[PDB]
Protein backbone atom coordinates (compact mmCIF):
# COMPACT_ATOMS: atom_id res chain seq x y z
CA UNK A 1 0.00 0.00 0.00
CA UNK A 2 2.75 2.62 -1.40
CA UNK A 3 5.03 -0.30 -0.90
CA UNK A 4 5.82 -0.15 -4.87
CA UNK A 5 6.53 3.37 -4.28
CA UNK A 6 9.25 2.80 -2.16
CA UNK A 7 10.88 -0.70 -3.12
CA UNK A 8 11.91 -2.61 -6.41
CA UNK A 9 10.04 -5.72 -6.97
CA UNK A 10 11.47 -9.25 -5.11
CA UNK A 11 9.80 -12.73 -5.48
CA UNK B 1 -13.85 29.18 6.53
CA UNK B 2 -11.72 25.61 5.39
CA UNK B 3 -12.30 23.00 7.71
CA UNK B 4 -9.36 21.22 9.40
CA UNK B 5 -10.39 18.11 11.10
CA UNK B 6 -8.37 15.74 13.99
CA UNK B 7 -8.19 12.08 13.96
CA UNK B 8 -6.27 8.85 15.51
CA UNK B 9 -7.50 6.98 12.68
CA UNK B 10 -7.92 6.68 8.91
CA UNK B 11 -9.35 4.30 6.12
CA UNK B 12 -8.70 4.86 2.39
CA UNK B 13 -12.29 3.60 1.37
CA UNK B 14 -15.54 4.63 4.40
CA UNK B 15 -14.64 4.70 7.65
CA UNK B 16 -12.23 3.12 9.68
CA UNK B 17 -13.20 -0.53 12.11
CA UNK B 18 -11.65 0.83 15.66
CA UNK B 19 -12.40 3.90 15.64
CA UNK B 20 -14.13 4.52 19.15
CA UNK B 21 -12.44 2.93 22.28
CA UNK B 22 -9.55 1.06 20.11
CA UNK B 23 -8.04 -1.39 23.64
CA UNK B 24 -7.05 -4.10 20.58
CA UNK B 25 -8.00 -5.87 17.62
CA UNK B 26 -10.55 -8.53 17.63
CA UNK B 27 -7.98 -11.42 15.94
CA UNK B 28 -5.80 -11.23 19.06
CA UNK B 29 -5.45 -13.21 22.68
CA UNK B 30 -4.21 -9.83 24.53
CA UNK B 31 -3.04 -12.84 26.92
CA UNK B 32 -1.09 -14.10 24.83
CA UNK B 33 2.62 -15.51 26.82
CA UNK B 34 5.79 -13.86 25.32
CA UNK B 35 8.96 -17.01 24.69
CA UNK B 36 9.60 -19.71 22.06
CA UNK B 37 11.42 -20.11 18.89
CA UNK B 38 9.47 -20.20 15.19
CA UNK B 39 11.32 -21.38 12.47
CA UNK B 40 10.67 -20.82 8.86
CA UNK B 41 11.54 -21.66 5.16
CA UNK B 42 12.95 -19.20 2.36
CA UNK B 43 13.53 -20.18 -0.82
CA UNK B 44 16.99 -19.09 -3.21
CA UNK B 45 19.23 -17.15 -1.08
CA UNK B 46 19.90 -13.19 0.10
CA UNK B 47 23.18 -11.17 0.23
CA UNK B 48 22.25 -7.91 1.87
CA UNK B 49 20.33 -5.95 4.77
CA UNK B 50 18.67 -2.85 3.14
CA UNK B 51 15.14 -3.17 1.59
CA UNK B 52 14.95 -0.39 0.04
CA UNK B 53 18.24 -0.48 -2.49
CA UNK B 54 19.03 -0.31 -6.44
CA UNK B 55 20.13 -3.80 -6.48
CA UNK B 56 20.79 -7.22 -4.07
CA UNK B 57 18.82 -9.44 -3.39
CA UNK B 58 17.05 -8.42 0.50
CA UNK B 59 17.15 -10.85 3.63
CA UNK B 60 13.59 -12.56 4.53
CA UNK B 61 11.62 -9.76 6.75
CA UNK B 62 13.90 -6.75 5.85
CA UNK B 63 11.11 -4.81 5.16
CA UNK B 64 9.37 -4.78 8.67
CA UNK B 65 13.55 -3.59 10.64
CA UNK B 66 11.38 -0.20 11.18
CA UNK B 67 8.27 1.06 12.61
CA UNK B 68 5.82 3.44 10.66
CA UNK B 69 3.54 6.61 11.83
CA UNK B 70 0.68 4.39 11.16
CA UNK B 71 -0.10 0.79 11.32
CA UNK B 72 -2.68 -0.93 9.19
CA UNK B 73 -5.15 -3.93 10.64
CA UNK B 74 -5.32 -7.07 8.87
CA UNK B 75 -8.94 -7.33 8.94
CA UNK B 76 -10.00 -4.28 6.68
CA UNK B 77 -8.36 -3.31 3.48
CA UNK B 78 -6.91 0.00 4.12
CA UNK B 79 -7.22 1.62 7.41
CA UNK B 80 -4.20 3.49 9.69
CA UNK B 81 -3.88 3.15 13.37
CA UNK B 82 -1.34 5.07 15.66
CA UNK B 83 2.28 3.68 15.89
CA UNK B 84 5.24 6.40 16.06
CA UNK B 85 2.39 9.00 15.32
CA UNK B 86 -0.57 9.89 18.33
CA UNK B 87 -2.99 11.65 16.37
CA UNK B 88 -2.98 14.06 13.21
CA UNK B 89 -4.55 17.36 12.05
CA UNK B 90 -6.01 18.40 8.04
CA UNK B 91 -7.55 19.54 5.72
CA UNK B 92 -10.74 18.24 4.90
CA UNK B 93 -9.19 17.07 1.08
CA UNK B 94 -6.79 15.51 2.84
CA UNK B 95 -3.81 18.40 0.54
CA UNK B 96 -1.84 19.08 4.33
CA UNK B 97 -1.63 17.23 7.88
CA UNK B 98 0.29 17.63 10.75
CA UNK B 99 1.11 14.53 12.68
CA UNK B 100 2.40 14.97 16.33
CA UNK B 101 4.87 12.39 17.44
CA UNK B 102 4.38 10.32 20.20
CA UNK B 103 7.31 11.48 22.53
CA UNK B 104 8.11 7.65 23.74
CA UNK B 105 9.39 6.70 20.47
CA UNK B 106 12.48 5.27 20.69
CA UNK B 107 15.61 3.64 18.12
CA UNK B 108 16.81 0.19 19.46
CA UNK B 109 20.01 2.37 20.76
CA UNK B 110 17.48 4.04 23.22
CA UNK B 111 17.85 7.45 20.67
CA UNK B 112 14.46 9.31 20.26
CA UNK B 113 12.39 9.30 16.93
CA UNK B 114 11.70 13.07 16.34
CA UNK B 115 10.08 15.09 13.59
CA UNK B 116 13.50 15.92 12.11
CA UNK B 117 14.58 12.28 11.77
CA UNK B 118 10.62 11.81 9.34
CA UNK B 119 11.97 15.38 7.25
CA UNK B 120 15.36 13.06 6.72
CA UNK B 121 13.75 10.23 6.10
CA UNK B 122 11.75 11.85 2.83
CA UNK B 123 14.83 13.84 1.30
CA UNK B 124 16.69 10.15 1.63
CA UNK B 125 14.07 8.42 -0.21
CA UNK B 126 13.54 11.88 -2.91
CA UNK B 127 17.24 11.89 -3.57
CA UNK B 128 18.65 8.43 -3.17
CA UNK B 129 15.72 5.94 -3.20
CA UNK B 130 14.30 4.19 -5.90
CA UNK B 131 13.50 6.71 -9.32
CA UNK B 132 9.59 5.86 -8.93
CA UNK B 133 9.43 7.88 -5.64
CA UNK B 134 10.72 11.40 -6.84
CA UNK B 135 7.80 11.33 -9.55
CA UNK B 136 5.10 10.24 -7.36
CA UNK B 137 5.76 12.78 -4.36
CA UNK B 138 7.18 15.32 -7.13
CA UNK B 139 5.96 18.80 -5.62
CA UNK B 140 5.24 17.46 -1.80
CA UNK B 141 7.01 18.88 0.85
CA UNK B 142 7.98 17.37 4.55
CA UNK B 143 9.30 20.05 7.63
CA UNK B 144 9.56 19.23 11.10
CA UNK B 145 7.63 22.61 12.38
CA UNK B 146 8.04 21.79 15.78
CA UNK B 147 9.92 19.17 17.41
CA UNK B 148 7.31 16.54 17.44
CA UNK B 149 5.34 18.17 14.63
CA UNK B 150 5.64 17.13 10.92
CA UNK B 151 3.75 18.85 8.16
CA UNK B 152 3.20 17.06 4.89
CA UNK B 153 1.92 19.05 2.10
CA UNK B 154 0.77 17.94 -1.06
CA UNK B 155 0.62 20.12 -4.87
CA UNK B 156 -2.47 18.04 -5.68
CA UNK B 157 -5.55 16.38 -3.52
CA UNK B 158 -3.76 12.50 -2.52
CA UNK B 159 -5.54 10.78 0.11
CA UNK B 160 -4.22 7.79 -0.92
CA UNK B 161 -0.51 9.66 -1.55
CA UNK B 162 -0.85 10.85 2.41
CA UNK B 163 -1.45 7.26 3.45
CA UNK B 164 1.20 5.69 1.60
CA UNK B 165 3.79 8.49 3.38
CA UNK B 166 2.47 6.84 7.18
CA UNK B 167 3.80 3.30 5.68
CA UNK B 168 7.35 4.46 4.89
CA UNK B 169 10.35 3.70 7.67
CA UNK B 170 11.20 6.24 9.73
CA UNK B 171 14.92 5.89 9.69
CA UNK B 172 17.55 7.21 12.03
CA UNK B 173 19.53 10.54 10.79
CA UNK B 174 22.87 9.41 12.73
CA UNK B 175 23.12 6.07 11.23
CA UNK B 176 21.57 6.92 7.63
CA UNK B 177 23.52 10.26 7.28
CA UNK B 178 26.59 7.73 6.66
CA UNK B 179 25.07 5.31 4.14
CA UNK B 180 23.77 5.73 0.69
CA UNK B 181 20.17 4.31 0.36
CA UNK B 182 20.75 2.94 -3.09
CA UNK B 183 23.48 0.85 -2.28
CA UNK B 184 23.08 -2.98 0.03
CA UNK B 185 23.99 -3.68 3.52
CA UNK B 186 26.60 -6.32 4.43
CA UNK B 187 25.13 -5.71 8.09
CA UNK B 188 21.95 -4.74 9.55
CA UNK B 189 21.33 -1.04 9.80
CA UNK B 190 20.08 0.41 13.42
CA UNK B 191 16.08 0.03 13.42
CA UNK B 192 13.28 0.46 15.77
CA UNK B 193 10.79 -2.33 15.38
CA UNK B 194 9.72 -5.27 17.57
CA UNK B 195 12.61 -7.77 16.24
CA UNK B 196 16.30 -6.88 15.49
CA UNK B 197 18.66 -9.34 14.05
CA UNK B 198 20.66 -10.71 15.92
CA UNK B 199 22.55 -13.39 13.78
CA UNK B 200 23.41 -14.31 10.44
CA UNK B 201 24.84 -16.56 8.05
CA UNK B 202 24.77 -14.74 3.75
CA UNK B 203 22.75 -17.15 1.90
CA UNK B 204 21.92 -19.30 4.39
CA UNK B 205 20.12 -18.05 7.47
CA UNK B 206 19.13 -15.05 9.28
CA UNK B 207 17.59 -14.98 13.13
CA UNK B 208 15.65 -12.66 14.75
CA UNK B 209 15.24 -11.80 18.53
CA UNK B 210 12.31 -10.29 20.23
CA UNK B 211 13.18 -6.76 21.71
CA UNK B 212 12.21 -6.92 25.05
CA UNK B 213 12.07 -3.59 26.54
CA UNK B 214 10.50 -2.52 23.20
CA UNK B 215 8.84 1.43 23.39
CA UNK B 216 5.47 0.59 21.80
CA UNK B 217 5.11 -3.14 23.47
CA UNK B 218 1.96 -1.89 25.12
CA UNK B 219 0.04 0.05 22.26
CA UNK B 220 -3.36 -0.97 20.96
CA UNK B 221 -1.84 -2.26 17.32
CA UNK B 222 0.77 -4.40 19.46
CA UNK B 223 -0.83 -6.05 22.24
CA UNK B 224 -1.26 -9.98 21.39
CA UNK B 225 1.33 -10.03 19.16
CA UNK B 226 5.10 -10.20 18.65
CA UNK B 227 5.36 -13.34 21.13
CA UNK B 228 8.13 -15.28 19.87
CA UNK B 229 11.42 -14.63 21.55
CA UNK B 230 13.15 -15.97 18.11
CA UNK B 231 11.90 -15.68 14.61
CA UNK B 232 14.56 -17.66 12.22
CA UNK B 233 14.79 -17.73 8.35
CA UNK B 234 16.81 -20.96 6.81
CA UNK B 235 17.22 -20.65 3.31
CA UNK B 236 16.32 -23.55 0.78
CA UNK B 237 18.01 -23.81 -3.45
CA UNK B 238 13.94 -25.65 -4.16
CA UNK B 239 10.61 -26.56 -3.05
CA UNK B 240 10.91 -30.23 -2.91
CA UNK B 241 13.97 -30.55 -0.88
CA UNK B 242 12.12 -27.46 1.77
CA UNK B 243 9.14 -29.61 1.57
CA UNK B 244 10.61 -33.11 2.63
CA UNK B 245 12.68 -30.77 5.56
CA UNK B 246 9.57 -29.70 6.97
CA UNK B 247 8.42 -33.39 6.97
CA UNK B 248 11.59 -34.45 9.11
CA UNK B 249 10.87 -31.49 11.34
CA UNK B 250 13.52 -28.93 10.37
CA UNK B 251 11.14 -26.11 10.22
CA UNK B 252 7.45 -25.55 11.65
CA UNK B 253 5.10 -23.98 9.15
CA UNK B 254 4.33 -24.64 5.55
CA UNK B 255 1.76 -22.90 3.39
CA UNK B 256 1.49 -25.81 1.06
CA UNK B 257 1.34 -24.09 -3.08
CA UNK B 258 1.81 -27.58 -5.02
CA UNK B 259 -1.51 -29.35 -5.50
CA UNK B 260 0.11 -33.32 -6.21
CA UNK B 261 2.28 -32.57 -2.36
CA UNK B 262 -0.99 -31.65 -1.15
CA UNK B 263 -3.22 -34.24 -2.16
CA UNK B 264 -0.80 -37.54 -2.03
CA UNK B 265 2.18 -36.50 0.04
CA UNK B 266 0.95 -35.69 3.42
CA UNK B 267 1.45 -39.23 4.80
CA UNK B 268 3.81 -41.54 7.60
CA UNK B 269 5.09 -41.68 11.08
CA UNK B 270 4.25 -37.67 11.57
CA UNK B 271 1.22 -37.47 10.76
CA UNK B 272 -0.26 -40.65 12.10
CA UNK B 273 0.95 -39.58 15.32
CA UNK B 274 -1.07 -36.23 15.00
CA UNK B 275 2.30 -34.23 15.08
CA UNK B 276 2.16 -32.10 12.16
CA UNK B 277 -1.76 -30.21 12.04
CA UNK B 278 -3.06 -29.84 8.52
CA UNK B 279 -5.56 -26.97 7.83
CA UNK B 280 -7.75 -26.24 4.97
CA UNK B 281 -9.97 -22.62 5.25
CA UNK B 282 -11.77 -20.90 2.51
CA UNK B 283 -10.52 -17.38 1.69
CA UNK B 284 -13.39 -14.78 0.40
CA UNK B 285 -11.41 -11.95 0.13
CA UNK B 286 -9.29 -10.84 -2.99
CA UNK B 287 -6.72 -12.83 -4.19
CA UNK B 288 -3.56 -13.29 -5.73
CA UNK B 289 -3.23 -14.56 -8.97
CA UNK B 290 -0.54 -16.51 -11.25
CA UNK B 291 0.40 -15.47 -15.07
CA UNK B 292 3.20 -15.35 -17.46
CA UNK B 293 4.44 -12.26 -18.38
CA UNK B 294 4.75 -11.53 -22.32
CA UNK B 295 7.46 -8.93 -23.08
CA UNK B 296 5.55 -6.55 -25.43
CA UNK B 297 8.69 -4.80 -26.39
CA UNK B 298 10.46 -7.82 -27.98
CA UNK B 299 9.56 -8.56 -31.72
CA UNK B 300 7.90 -12.01 -31.44
CA UNK B 301 5.54 -10.53 -28.65
CA UNK B 302 4.86 -6.96 -30.28
CA UNK B 303 2.02 -8.74 -32.20
CA UNK B 304 -1.53 -8.96 -30.34
CA UNK B 305 -2.57 -12.01 -32.24
CA UNK B 306 1.06 -14.09 -31.44
CA UNK B 307 0.05 -13.43 -27.94
CA UNK B 308 -3.38 -14.52 -28.60
CA UNK B 309 -2.55 -17.89 -30.18
CA UNK B 310 0.14 -18.65 -27.38
CA UNK B 311 -2.55 -18.65 -24.98
CA UNK B 312 -4.98 -21.27 -26.57
CA UNK B 313 -1.37 -23.46 -27.04
CA UNK B 314 -1.85 -23.23 -22.55
CA UNK B 315 -4.02 -26.60 -22.06
CA UNK B 316 -5.25 -25.61 -18.51
CA UNK B 317 -8.02 -28.19 -18.16
CA UNK B 318 -5.57 -31.14 -19.32
CA UNK B 319 -2.96 -29.50 -16.59
CA UNK B 320 -5.84 -29.31 -13.74
CA UNK B 321 -7.20 -32.91 -14.25
CA UNK B 322 -4.35 -35.08 -15.28
CA UNK B 323 -1.88 -33.41 -13.30
CA UNK B 324 -3.35 -31.06 -10.04
CA UNK B 325 -6.25 -32.87 -8.83
CA UNK B 326 -8.84 -30.33 -10.19
CA UNK B 327 -7.34 -28.06 -7.23
CA UNK B 328 -7.16 -24.88 -9.46
CA UNK B 329 -9.79 -21.64 -10.54
CA UNK B 330 -8.36 -20.46 -13.59
CA UNK B 331 -7.01 -16.48 -13.26
CA UNK B 332 -9.42 -13.97 -15.26
CA UNK B 333 -9.10 -10.42 -13.86
CA UNK B 334 -6.44 -7.90 -11.93
CA UNK B 335 -9.53 -7.21 -9.38
CA UNK B 336 -10.09 -11.34 -9.03
CA UNK B 337 -12.71 -12.04 -6.68
CA UNK B 338 -13.86 -8.12 -6.24
CA UNK B 339 -16.53 -5.92 -7.24
CA UNK B 340 -14.21 -4.40 -9.92
CA UNK B 341 -13.46 -7.61 -11.59
CA UNK B 342 -15.62 -7.28 -15.16
CA UNK B 343 -17.38 -10.20 -15.15
CA UNK B 344 -20.55 -8.97 -16.87
CA UNK B 345 -21.19 -6.91 -20.12
CA UNK B 346 -20.30 -3.00 -19.71
CA UNK B 347 -22.97 -0.62 -18.62
CA UNK B 348 -23.59 2.96 -19.62
CA UNK B 349 -21.18 4.55 -16.89
CA UNK B 350 -18.36 1.86 -18.63
CA UNK B 351 -19.52 2.97 -22.07
CA UNK B 352 -19.14 6.76 -21.36
CA UNK B 353 -15.49 5.79 -20.13
CA UNK B 354 -14.92 3.70 -22.98
CA UNK B 355 -16.46 5.18 -26.11
CA UNK B 356 -14.46 8.17 -26.85
CA UNK B 357 -11.56 5.82 -27.04
CA UNK B 358 -13.38 2.86 -29.15
CA UNK B 359 -10.42 3.82 -32.37
CA UNK B 360 -7.60 2.42 -29.91
CA UNK B 361 -9.58 -0.53 -28.18
CA UNK B 362 -9.88 -4.47 -29.52
CA UNK B 363 -13.41 -4.40 -30.67
CA UNK B 364 -14.62 -7.59 -27.99
CA UNK B 365 -13.77 -4.62 -25.24
CA UNK B 366 -17.91 -3.17 -25.94
CA UNK B 367 -19.09 -6.70 -26.93
CA UNK B 368 -17.79 -9.60 -24.91
CA UNK B 369 -17.03 -10.79 -21.33
CA UNK B 370 -13.76 -11.84 -21.22
CA UNK B 371 -13.02 -15.33 -20.80
CA UNK B 372 -9.27 -17.18 -20.99
CA UNK B 373 -9.37 -20.13 -23.35
CA UNK B 374 -11.36 -23.51 -22.42
CA UNK B 375 -10.57 -27.04 -23.22
CA UNK B 376 -12.10 -30.61 -23.40
CA UNK B 377 -8.88 -31.85 -21.27
CA UNK B 378 -7.10 -34.14 -23.64
CA UNK B 379 -3.95 -31.78 -24.70
CA UNK B 380 -5.21 -31.96 -28.62
CA UNK B 381 -7.93 -29.51 -28.59
CA UNK B 382 -8.83 -29.16 -32.11
CA UNK B 383 -10.97 -26.06 -31.98
CA UNK B 384 -8.33 -24.04 -30.29
CA UNK B 385 -5.04 -25.11 -31.62
CA UNK B 386 -6.60 -24.74 -35.64
CA UNK B 387 -7.79 -20.76 -34.09
CA UNK B 388 -4.26 -20.28 -32.92
CA UNK B 389 -2.85 -21.43 -36.25
CA UNK B 390 -5.29 -19.33 -38.58
CA UNK B 391 -4.08 -16.23 -35.51
CA UNK B 392 -0.73 -17.22 -36.39
CA UNK B 393 -1.01 -17.29 -39.87
CA UNK B 394 -2.58 -13.53 -40.19
CA UNK B 395 0.67 -12.48 -37.90
CA UNK B 396 3.42 -13.80 -40.95
CA UNK B 397 4.04 -16.98 -39.09
CA UNK B 398 3.62 -19.71 -41.41
CA UNK B 399 4.83 -23.57 -41.49
CA UNK B 400 7.56 -24.68 -43.74
CA UNK B 401 8.04 -28.21 -43.05
CA UNK B 402 7.59 -28.95 -39.20
CA UNK B 403 8.53 -25.99 -38.08
CA UNK B 404 7.05 -22.23 -38.13
CA UNK B 405 8.80 -19.34 -40.11
CA UNK B 406 8.12 -15.71 -40.72
CA UNK B 407 6.28 -15.64 -44.32
CA UNK B 408 8.72 -12.69 -44.95
CA UNK B 409 11.62 -13.21 -43.70
CA UNK B 410 12.17 -17.12 -43.12
CA UNK B 411 13.07 -16.37 -39.33
CA UNK B 412 12.04 -19.43 -37.09
CA UNK B 413 9.25 -18.54 -34.32
CA UNK B 414 11.01 -19.29 -31.31
CA UNK B 415 11.09 -17.27 -27.51
CA UNK B 416 12.87 -18.06 -24.19
CA UNK B 417 10.97 -19.08 -20.78
CA UNK B 418 12.97 -17.30 -17.43
CA UNK B 419 12.07 -19.56 -14.66
CA UNK B 420 13.36 -19.96 -10.65
CA UNK B 421 15.17 -23.21 -10.62
CA UNK B 422 13.41 -23.29 -6.80
CA UNK B 423 9.90 -23.45 -8.49
CA UNK B 424 7.68 -26.73 -8.84
CA UNK B 425 6.89 -26.15 -12.90
CA UNK B 426 5.69 -29.87 -13.64
CA UNK B 427 3.40 -27.36 -16.00
CA UNK B 428 6.64 -26.53 -18.57
CA UNK B 429 7.08 -29.52 -20.69
CA UNK B 430 3.33 -29.90 -21.41
CA UNK B 431 3.05 -26.47 -22.54
CA UNK B 432 6.51 -27.20 -24.64
CA UNK B 433 4.96 -30.04 -26.27
CA UNK B 434 1.68 -28.13 -27.45
CA UNK B 435 3.36 -25.20 -28.77
CA UNK B 436 5.81 -27.71 -30.91
CA UNK B 437 2.98 -29.01 -32.34
CA UNK B 438 2.12 -25.46 -33.51
CA UNK B 439 5.95 -25.35 -34.81
CA UNK B 440 6.61 -22.72 -32.53
CA UNK B 441 10.31 -23.56 -30.06
CA UNK B 442 9.97 -22.57 -26.72
CA UNK B 443 13.65 -22.81 -24.85
CA UNK B 444 13.46 -23.56 -21.25
CA UNK B 445 16.58 -21.34 -19.03
CA UNK B 446 16.27 -22.12 -15.72
CA UNK B 447 18.60 -20.00 -13.35
CA UNK B 448 19.16 -19.31 -9.66
CA UNK B 449 17.24 -16.59 -7.01
CA UNK B 450 20.30 -13.69 -7.68
CA UNK B 451 19.76 -14.14 -11.55
CA UNK B 452 15.99 -14.24 -11.52
CA UNK B 453 15.49 -11.07 -9.79
CA UNK B 454 18.02 -9.16 -11.53
CA UNK B 455 16.71 -9.90 -15.00
CA UNK B 456 13.00 -9.64 -13.41
CA UNK B 457 13.83 -6.07 -12.82
CA UNK B 458 15.69 -5.42 -15.67
CA UNK B 459 12.81 -7.44 -18.32
CA UNK B 460 15.31 -8.97 -20.15
CA UNK B 461 13.29 -12.02 -20.76
CA UNK B 462 10.85 -12.79 -23.99
CA UNK B 463 8.36 -14.22 -21.34
CA UNK B 464 8.66 -15.36 -17.31
CA UNK B 465 6.56 -16.34 -14.58
CA UNK B 466 4.82 -12.88 -12.39
CA UNK B 467 2.31 -13.45 -9.06
CA UNK B 468 -0.16 -10.21 -9.28
CA UNK B 469 -0.39 -9.25 -5.81
CA UNK B 470 -4.61 -8.82 -4.43
CA UNK B 471 -5.54 -5.31 -5.23
CA UNK B 472 -8.76 -5.13 -3.05
CA UNK B 473 -9.90 -1.41 -4.86
CA UNK B 474 -8.00 0.08 -7.74
CA UNK B 475 -5.88 2.19 -5.88
CA UNK B 476 -3.24 4.92 -7.27
CA UNK B 477 -0.39 2.41 -7.00
CA UNK B 478 -1.79 0.67 -10.30
CA UNK B 479 0.96 3.94 -12.17
CA UNK B 480 3.49 2.32 -11.22
CA UNK B 481 3.07 -1.25 -12.35
CA UNK B 482 1.15 -0.21 -15.92
CA UNK B 483 1.59 4.08 -16.73
CA UNK B 484 4.25 5.08 -19.18
CA UNK B 485 6.05 7.29 -17.07
CA UNK B 486 6.67 4.54 -14.60
CA UNK B 487 7.45 2.01 -17.47
CA UNK B 488 11.36 1.40 -15.22
CA UNK B 489 9.72 1.32 -12.03
CA UNK B 490 10.62 -2.77 -11.95
CA UNK B 491 6.61 -3.57 -11.53
CA UNK B 492 5.80 -3.22 -15.45
CA UNK B 493 6.21 -7.02 -16.58
CA UNK B 494 4.89 -6.63 -20.11
CA UNK B 495 6.76 -3.23 -20.84
CA UNK B 496 3.67 -1.42 -21.66
CA UNK B 497 3.12 2.45 -22.55
CA UNK B 498 -0.13 2.81 -23.62
CA UNK B 499 -2.40 6.13 -23.90
CA UNK B 500 -5.24 4.43 -23.15
CA UNK B 501 -4.07 3.12 -19.87
CA UNK B 502 -2.80 6.36 -18.89
CA UNK B 503 -6.31 8.16 -19.06
CA UNK B 504 -7.87 5.84 -17.22
CA UNK B 505 -5.60 5.45 -14.29
CA UNK B 506 -5.42 9.10 -14.20
CA UNK B 507 -9.20 9.09 -13.62
CA UNK B 508 -8.54 6.55 -11.12
CA UNK B 509 -6.30 8.66 -9.41
CA UNK B 510 -8.87 11.71 -9.50
CA UNK B 511 -11.20 9.39 -8.12
CA UNK B 512 -9.31 8.47 -5.03
CA UNK B 513 -11.48 7.66 -2.08
CA UNK B 514 -15.09 7.72 -4.26
CA UNK B 515 -16.26 4.21 -4.54
CA UNK B 516 -19.05 5.25 -6.74
CA UNK B 517 -16.85 6.37 -8.87
CA UNK B 518 -13.98 3.72 -8.66
CA UNK B 519 -16.44 1.07 -10.22
CA UNK B 520 -16.96 1.72 -13.27
CA UNK B 521 -13.06 3.01 -13.66
CA UNK B 522 -11.87 -0.29 -12.33
CA UNK B 523 -13.98 -2.61 -14.54
CA UNK B 524 -12.78 -0.26 -17.66
CA UNK B 525 -9.52 -0.99 -16.46
CA UNK B 526 -9.83 -4.87 -16.22
CA UNK B 527 -11.16 -5.45 -19.55
CA UNK B 528 -8.25 -3.10 -21.38
CA UNK B 529 -5.43 -4.75 -19.37
CA UNK B 530 -7.65 -8.83 -20.43
CA UNK B 531 -8.49 -8.24 -23.70
CA UNK B 532 -5.15 -6.93 -25.05
CA UNK B 533 -3.59 -10.19 -23.36
CA UNK B 534 -0.25 -8.09 -22.13
CA UNK B 535 0.05 -11.58 -19.93
CA UNK B 536 -1.13 -14.85 -20.20
CA UNK B 537 -3.47 -15.96 -17.35
CA UNK B 538 -2.35 -18.95 -15.23
CA UNK B 539 -4.28 -19.79 -11.88
CA UNK B 540 -4.99 -19.22 -8.44
CA UNK B 541 -6.81 -20.82 -4.58
CA UNK B 542 -9.64 -18.93 -2.98
CA UNK B 543 -8.32 -21.71 -0.26
CA UNK B 544 -5.34 -21.06 3.02
CA UNK B 545 -3.33 -24.52 3.03
CA UNK B 546 -1.42 -24.58 5.71
CA UNK B 547 0.22 -27.25 7.88
CA UNK B 548 2.30 -26.84 10.94
CA UNK B 549 4.31 -28.78 14.22
CA UNK B 550 1.61 -28.95 17.02
CA UNK B 551 4.02 -26.27 19.01
CA UNK B 552 1.48 -23.40 18.71
CA UNK B 553 -1.83 -21.85 19.43
CA UNK B 554 -3.65 -19.40 18.26
CA UNK B 555 -6.62 -16.88 18.41
CA UNK B 556 -10.45 -17.80 18.25
CA UNK B 557 -10.13 -15.09 15.17
CA UNK B 558 -8.28 -14.89 11.60
CA UNK B 559 -7.45 -11.84 10.00
CA UNK B 560 -9.15 -11.83 6.51
CA UNK B 561 -6.15 -9.65 4.63
CA UNK B 562 -3.72 -12.08 5.94
CA UNK B 563 -2.92 -15.52 7.93
CA UNK B 564 -2.31 -13.75 11.22
CA UNK B 565 0.83 -15.82 12.09
CA UNK B 566 2.08 -12.50 14.40
CA UNK B 567 -1.04 -13.16 16.97
CA UNK B 568 0.27 -16.87 17.36
CA UNK B 569 2.26 -17.70 20.44
CA UNK B 570 4.13 -21.09 21.91
CA UNK B 571 2.11 -23.45 23.47
CA UNK B 572 4.54 -25.16 25.81
CA UNK B 573 1.80 -28.70 26.58
CA UNK B 574 1.13 -29.28 23.31
CA UNK B 575 4.88 -28.07 22.36
CA UNK B 576 5.71 -31.23 25.49
CA UNK B 577 3.72 -34.01 23.33
CA UNK B 578 6.26 -34.00 20.49
CA UNK B 579 9.88 -35.81 20.35
CA UNK B 580 12.81 -33.86 21.69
Amino acid sequence: LGEPRYAFNFN
Amino acid sequence: MQAIKESYAFAVLGEPRYAFNFNHFDYVNPAAPKGGQITLSALGTFDNFNRYALRGNPGARTEQLYDTLFTTSDDEPGSYYPLIAESARYADDYSWVEVAINPRARFHDGSPITARDVEFTFQKFMTEGVPQFRLVYKGTTVKAIAPLTVRIELAKPGKEDMLSLFSLPVFPEKYWKDHKLSDPLATPPLASGPYRVTSWKMGQNIVYSRVKDYWAANLPVNRGRWNFDTIRYDYYLDDNVAFEAFKAGAFDLRMENDAKNWATRYTGKNFDKKYIIKDEQKNESAQDTRWLAFNIQRPVFSDRRVREAITLAFDFEWMNKALFYNAWSRTNSYFQNTEYAARNYPDAAELVLLAPMKKDLPSEVFTQIYQPPVSKGDGYDRDNLLKADKLLNEAGWVLKGQQRVNATTGQPLSFELLLPASSNSQWVLPFQHSLQRLGINMDIRKVDNSQITNRMRSRDYDMMPRVWRAMPWPSSDLQISWSSEYINSTYNAPGVQSPVIDSLINQIIAAQGNKEKLLPLGRALDRVLTWNYYMLPMWYMAEDRLAWWDKFSQPAVRPIYSLGIDTWWYDVNKAAKLPS
